[PDB]
């Protein structure tokens, strides 16, 4: 439940072939920007970062959970069908 | 004769296992309607 994971803007790059080492079975890879995080404090310094750099890039929007109306007291309602059956 | 030395409540002596239901399906024909909530129940 903890959000503190979903602060700041994220870049990363398209994932690309891993495949299986021969003496070991281990992943190996041929892509050098395979792990490569970059941390931004807003939607426009990621993508001014990914401009003077070159790169093509995909912004996605952030995604904020909706306002909720919770009340506990609409548990045991008169007439509504949020009556709760159990505790 | 005022008697401050029986005991007068021996009547529970002879209850029995419907005694309180019985004396509920007893009480029925007393009760005003019972209100409603508009549905058969919240599942509804």
């Amino acid at each position: 439940s903890g959000v503190n994971n979903t602060k700041k803007w994220k870049m990363e790059f398209d994932t690309r072939e891993r495949w299986e080492n021969p003496l070991m079975g281990w992943a190996s890879t041929a892509d050098p920007l395979s792990n490569l995080v970059l941390t931004f404090s807003t939607k426009e310094d990621a993508v001014a970062f990914a401009e003077k750099n070159g790169w093509s890039y995909d912004v996605e929007e952030r995604k904020v959970p909706k306002p909720k109306s919770k009340s506990y007291g609409a548990n045991f309602s008169w007439n509504k069908r949020t009556r709760v059956s159990t505790k | 004769p005022f008697d401050n030395t029986t005991y007068k409540n021996l009547q529970h002596h002879d209850y029995s296992t419907y005694t309180f239901l019985d004396l509920n399906l007893d009480l029925s024909k007393f009760r005003m309607p019972q209100p409603s909530s508009g549905r058969e129940s919240p599942r509804h």
